[PDB]
């Protein structure tokens, strides 16, 4: 481009080549499951009167 | 004597030398067009002015 171009894509390009940052991301999950289950249950039978 | 001192006289009386010196900056098709609105620097039809 004309030397006044040259100039101003000089300024642009020393901008936009800036040393990028580096970023150190660490995710943290963090699960916990439980639970209670209960079965409990009587059952009676009888020859003579009847069964449950 | 007083003839040819006429002539060279009416020769170096219009010299139209070219001088070129480099430009670092600004564009020179802009130079041209900045320049270009100078009309009537050499830049006309003008007859009796011979202008040309």
């Amino acid at each position: 481009a004309q030397p006044d171009v040259m100039a101003e894509l000089e300024q642009v390009v020393a901008k936009l080549d800036i040393r990028r940052a580096q970023v150190l991301v660490e995710a943290i999950i963090v699960e916990i499951a439980d639970g209670d289950g209960l079965n409990l249950g009587v059952q009676w039978a009888n020859t003579n009167g009847g069964g449950t | 004597n007083r003839l040819v001192e006429v002539v060279r006289r009416v020769d170096k009386a219009g010299d139209q030398e070219v001088d070129i010196i480099k430009l670092k900056y600004a564009s020179a098709g802009e130079m041209v067009r900045l320049v270009t609105n100078l009309n009537k620097d050499g830049n006309s039809q003008g007859g009796n002015t011979s202008l040309l």
